[PDB]
DNA sequence: CACAGGATGTCCATATTAGGACA
DNA sequence: TGTCCTAATATGGACATCCTGTG
């Protein structure tokens, strides 16, 4: 069961029953939280962390800023991208 | 096979990465100061422990006879003057 | 089986005379290895002066903080501290 | 809000310590 | 101090928790 955001969120990428809550913003990586909260929500279920919530998740996702894996996408709310897009997979 | 690799031996030397070296200096100054309050109490003795990070902030812990060494306008500017030349 | 382990001792001052003395000169290396850790591996600072019993001052201290303890400003503050 | 970045805590799993007893 | 045996911890890695500050 060892999993990482990263890995959770591009799993939810490639399902297409997760449309209209996270979804690919363009085809070379960059995404958006949709229904970001609910992402969330469920992020702190697949880590066992119920108070979880988005302003706890982007503070992970501004970690891994410079850790050169997923980057924000300045101006467009809710949007990211990772940068070794598709060699990450 | 196991949810995290657990706790991994590293390299004895200085850490290039500036995010591990930061977490690791948290993680590490959190446990010494353990000690050395342990030590302190544990055998009755003064200990005197100062930490300074890497940005600015000086951590420390001194017992009682001790403490008019970080609290002494002597010590402040003695160890104030130990940190810009 | 064979030997008890490490016992999980309290966290107040040790009464045997023996045993602490015991205690203080281990944890005192262990400690020692720690301000050597923490300084080499972060490469930050660090300052550590213990003072057993019998008066003797052990010191750790980074390049830098060095002054604290060799100067005779400082050399003279921390006699000073341990009195009453 | 939505986003940045800092200091400190948490959880897993394993690398380091240090109480006893004895030299 | 110097080991040995053995349980008690400290703590890497990966976030989780709070928080201060900002347009």
């Amino acid at each position: 069961s060892a999993i990482t955001l990263w890995q959770f969120l591009l799993q939810l990428l490639q399902k297409p029953q997760n449309k209209h809550m996270i979804c690919w913003t363009s085809n070379d990586g960059q995404f958006k939280l949709l229904q970001a909260e609910e992402v969330a929500r469920l992020w702190g279920i697949r880590k066992n962390k119920p108070n979880m919530n988005y302003d706890k998740l982007s503070r992970a996702l501004r970690y891994y800023y410079v850790k050169n894996i997923i980057k924000k996408v300045n101006g467009q709310k809710f949007v990211y991208k990772f940068v070794s897009y598709p060699e990450i997979l | 096979g196991k949810k995290t690799r657990g706790r991994v031996k590293i390299k004895m030397e200085f850490i290039d990465n500036k995010l591990r070296r930061y977490t690791t200096f948290s993680k590490r100054k959190t446990g010494i100061m353990k000690k050395a309050y342990e030590l302190s109490t544990l055998t009755g003795t003064q200990v005197l422990l100062l930490v300074a990070s890497e940005t600015g902030h000086v951590y420390t812990f001194a017992t009682r006879k001790l403490q008019p060494m970080i609290t002494s306008e002597t010590g402040k500017a003695l160890i104030q003057t130990c940190l810009n030349s």
